[PDB]
């Protein structure tokens, strides 16, 4: 707490120095600084493997003159280094072209008095204490079953951060945060076939984490479930996205409704504002000010206030996700989305995962996806998959070496239900999702 | 070495004897190895969009990274500055990996020569600012003139100038001066309310003058601007791809990223030392068709993927990994080479001073065979021709890879026919290599575009191959 | 994760 307070003072001063140096030679300027400190450790077969001490720092500035922009950055925060960085950005802005949508965020939208969201819960964890937590998690996994014949280790991370933002409208605000995580990953074998899986826990406070023994048990359960998979034959069938990949399915919406995509006409949802793109019972709630939230933030990367909004309400797309620049291109105002989204919440419609298997009856559950395979401009979707085949409402065997393909427009509009089995370790939080049909490629 | 030593050591108040002292602090503990890694870098970018020079940036970083190694174990600490105090603080944290005392016997520091693979001239200073921006302006003009359906063009120029120096307990003392430039082009086309995109570009380890040099009778930047438009128009016309298992003909160049995934990562020494790769213990076995010879080659003059020295000071090498189907060996760093009873190969790479090195690729490619590309296409009754790819992913434990096409066509009765939409291909790595039944006489490498990610560390790489045939592969279309 | 791209 004393180390972080010393860092915060240094960072606030660096921001103020950079803005004052820019002020006489520019119409506007934005400055961001950060410092992250902590430890990362790994184990192999319960013994220390790596011990890494982390210490990272950064200053960036953007300046504006005659609507021309220029940017520069440095990891050195000495007064002379800051002076050189400011001069470099000013020099660039002599040669870029006037662009009226560029500039500091609107004064009326800035978080001059930003809220305290309680993101900072420090722990004094020694390297040896960190190693023992990783070793306990890995050991619990390795001891679960004799088919576990190799390992990719235990891992523990604990870090604290400080961020300060300022601009030429007179905003200067900063906040501190912490993140701790514990994981393990092991390898099982059956008849020459090797499979690997992992488990983890994450939170802002150490006392929010699952035990090392819970992590190893979950790791082993997941890994053993993958053994002896089948490659399905080519077919059309219903598909459940298990909770852990259902969050990514909604995640593709972010790029499709980003202002940057909209003004460039590079999204398949260009003509969908105010239209029903999802089932009429589905609402996606954004909550940027949740205390301790994994993706909570008191202001965006341009200093703009963040707000409670229903991005989707009863299936209808209510707004774009805008920054200062994209808002100006569209004749609108920033929505506080510079740097991304800030905690999405989608409620379940009453069924457990088991009840969802029974409703589907026969079909595919996907638990892991690989590759890119999503077109921003058309919505076309084609990704590699692993999971389980389901028949008579029961899991029959694992599957792999298959793809699932369709189009996001059709997939989102025709969702059957969303489960109560909510994944709670991510930015976007939802349960498992049932779709009526996708094309499965295989044998 | 003398030039880099003056910039990284002398200018920061450091001498050769300070290196002795800090290596000695590490060697107070029972270690197999320790090293000091020094780096400075300068990055610039310029972006054209909406017919104007929209943006520019200038980014600086510098620092030192210090490792202490005992068998399987590494202690590591680093700082965003180069100074004696930063070295002492980093060494004293790193060495805590082992408590036991060592004998203190380090090897005397001593540099040796290596072959030069690229210029030491700074690309950021060697061309004027207006000449750089004229490259982007020309790309904009040529793309828009190529077809009336072109509505948007984004063109970017990027440059890096990097100095590195490494000193180790085994006596290694070495330095590199590393330039890297890149031109990227993206276009949007529109017709009757339908829109699609296309992209081109490349570069390597040299100045920006490369982009104004000749490519087959035209200025290189013009050729690439036209290629992004061609790509976008193919995509605009493309129909649904078929679904299922069928023959696939892969084009020369960047489609070599599938080799990089299906076998390259599988032959990195860290996975094989631990026993987690499907290729572990298989040296001397048939892991691919007898038509296949695959190399990793760090020695290629001027290439994006090359390494005059790697980040541990080992000069780049031509390494034969698979020869006529038979597995010959693995790519190494110093740690994994020792543990496997093998030798360094020139594959010890790190993203920066703030990251650990590990075994990593350089330029990975398949040698040419006897078939013509025409003969390969003519051999397929029904399948896909894929001359260009985007990106993808591999799981080396289960031996599964997944890559997405960026330009693809049906083959019907031995002829290329309809363009088809982007599809993801999936298969097993070893099974796929055993299914390669024809290898073309037309080897090329990518234009200088490759990025490889492993353990969160991104590196510049190259890939290549001739045209080749995979007899059965799963195609993730909808039709 | 092992990811490769242009
Ligand atoms: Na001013
Ligand atoms: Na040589
Ligand atoms: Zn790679």
């Amino acid at each position: 707490i004393s180390q972080v307070e010393a860092q915060r003072k240094i960072l606030e001063e660096a921001v103020s120095t950079a803005l004052e140096l820019a002020s006489g030679k520019s119409d506007g300027a934005e400055v961001a600084v950060s410092k992250t400190t902590g430890i990362s450790v790994s184990t192999r077969y319960g013994e220390v493997e790596n011990v890494e001490f982390n210490s990272d720092g950064a200053l960036g500035i953007t300046v504006y003159h005659q609507n021309r922009k220029g940017s520069a950055s440095s990891t050195d925060l000495s007064p002379q280094a800051i002076a050189r960085t400011v001069q470099a950005a000013l020099d660039i802005a002599r040669y870029t072209s006037p662009d009226p949508c560029a500039g500091v965020a609107d004064k009326e939208l800035l978080a001059f008095d930003a809220p305290d969201l309680d993101l900072f819960h420090p722990a004094e964890v020694s390297p040896d204490e960190a190693i023992e937590l990783a070793a306990r998690a890995e050991q619990a996994a390795l001891q679960a079953d004799k088919r576990i014949t190799n390992t990719e280790g235990g891992s523990f991370n604990s870090h604290y951060g400080v961020k300060v933002f300022g601009n030429s409208h007179g905003m200067l605000q900063g906040y501190c945060s912490t993140r701790h995580s514990l994981s393990s990953c092991v390898i099982a074998e059956e008849n020459g076939d090797m499979e690997r899986d992992y488990a983890y826990t994450i939170g802002r406070a150490m006392s929010d984490l699952q035990t090392p023994e819970w992590v190893g048990a979950d790791c082993a359960r997941r890994t053993l479930s993958r053994l002896s998979p089948r490659k399905l034959s080519t077919m059309k069938a219903p598909v459940i996205f298990a909770n852990e990949v259902a969050t990514g399915l909604f995640g593709h919406l972010v790029g499709a409704i980003a202002g940057g995509s909209v003004y460039r006409k590079s999204t398949f949802l260009l003509d969908s504002l105010g239209k029903q793109i999802l089932p009429d019972w589905l609402t996606i709630e954004e909550h940027p000010h949740l205390l301790k939230g994994l993706a909570s933030t008191p202001f965006d990367s341009e200093g703009v206030r963040t707000e409670r909004r229903d991005i989707i309400k009863d299936g209808i797309l209510t707004q774009w996700l805008l920054t200062s620049y994209s808002a100006r291109k569209l004749g609108l105002k920033s929505t506080g989305h510079a740097g991304g989204i800030h905690n999405w919440r989608i409620a379940g419609q009453g069924l457990s995962f088991e009840q969802m298997l029974k409703e589907m009856g026969t079909g595919l559950v996907v638990t892991e996806l690989m590759g890119q395979g999503v077109s921003a401009i058309t919505g076309d979707y084609s990704r590699g998959a692993a999971g389980f085949w389901v028949e008579n409402g029961e899991i029959q065997y694992p599957v792999s070496e298959i793809t699932i393909a369709g189009n996001l427009k059709d997939m989102w509009r025709n969702i059957v239900t969303v489960g109560n089995d909510i994944e709670t370790r991510s930015n976007i939080q939802c349960g498992s999702v049932l779709l009526p049909e996708m094309k499965i490629a295989g044998q | 070495l003398n030039l880099v030593s003056e910039q990284l050591l002398a200018a920061n108040g450091l001498k050769h004897q300070d290196l002795f002292a800090i290596l000695g602090q590490l060697a107070e503990r029972r270690l197999d190895y320790g090293d000091l890694y020094f780096q400075s870098s300068y990055h610039e970018s310029w972006v054209l969009e909406d017919r104007i020079i929209k943006d520019g940036s200038y980014n600086i970083d510098q620092g030192v990274g210090v490792r202490a190694i005992s068998g399987e174990k590494t202690g590591f600490a680093y700082a965003d500055q180069i100074s004696l105090l930063a070295l002492e603080q980093s060494a004293q944290a790193a060495r805590t990996i082992v408590r036991d005392s060592g004998d203190g016997k380090v090897q005397t520091l001593g540099a040796v020569e290596h072959s030069p693979l690229y210029t030491s001239v700074d690309p950021l200073q060697s061309m004027s600012r207006e000449e750089k921006l004229d490259i982007l302006r020309r790309v904009d003009k040529v793309a828009r003139e190529a077809d009336k359906r072109v509505q948007e063009v984004t063109a970017s120029l990027s440059g890096v100038y990097e100095l590195i120096l490494v000193a180790a307990t085994d006596g290694t003392l070495a330095a590199d001066v590393r330039p890297l430039v890149r031109l990227s082009v993206s276009v949007l086309v529109e017709e009757d309310g339908k829109r699609e995109r296309g992209a081109s570009g490349g570069g390597g380890r040299f100045g920006y003058e490369f982009f104004l040099a000749d490519l087959d009778g035209e200025v290189r930047a013009d050729a690439w601007a036209k290629e992004a438009v061609r790509m976008a128009l193919v995509n605009l016309s493309a129909v649904a791809a078929p679904a299922g298992t069928m023959p696939v003909v892969l084009g020369a160049g960047w489609p070599g990223v599938l080799l990089h995934a299906a076998v390259g990562h599988g032959l990195e020494g860290d996975f094989n030392r631990r026993g987690t790769s499907v290729f572990s213990g298989q040296v001397g076995e048939l892991v691919a068709s007898e038509l296949c010879t695959v190399v990793d080659d760090g020695t290629m003059v001027d290439r994006r993927g090359s390494v005059a020295i790697d980040d541990e000071g080992t000069p780049g090498q031509y390494n034969v990994l698979i020869e006529n189907g038979i597995l010959k060996g693995y790519m190494q760093d110093k740690l994994n080479a020792r543990l496997m009873g093998m030798t360094p190969t020139g594959n010890g790479r790190r993203e920066s001073y703030a990251h650990l090195p590990m075994p990593r690729m350089t330029n990975t490619y398949m040698l040419p065979g006897k078939s013509t590309p025409q003969e390969i296409i003519e051999s397929v009754e029904y399948g896909i021709y894929a001359p260009n790819f985007g990106g993808g992913q591999v799981d080396i434990t289960s031996d599964k890879f997944v890559f997405s096409t960026s330009e693809a066509y049906l083959i019907e009765n031995g002829k290329v026919t309809k363009p088809v939409k982007g599809a993801t291909l999936i298969g097993s790595g070893i099974e796929t290599m055993q299914q390669i039944s024809m290898v073309g006489n037309d080897l090329k490498l990518d234009n200088g575009v490759g990025v490889c990610g492993k353990e969160g560390q991104s590196l510049p790489v190259g890939v290549g191959q001739p045209t080749l045939k995979v007899d059965n592969l799963t195609v993730g279309g909808t039709a | 994760v092992l990811e490769d791209r242009i």
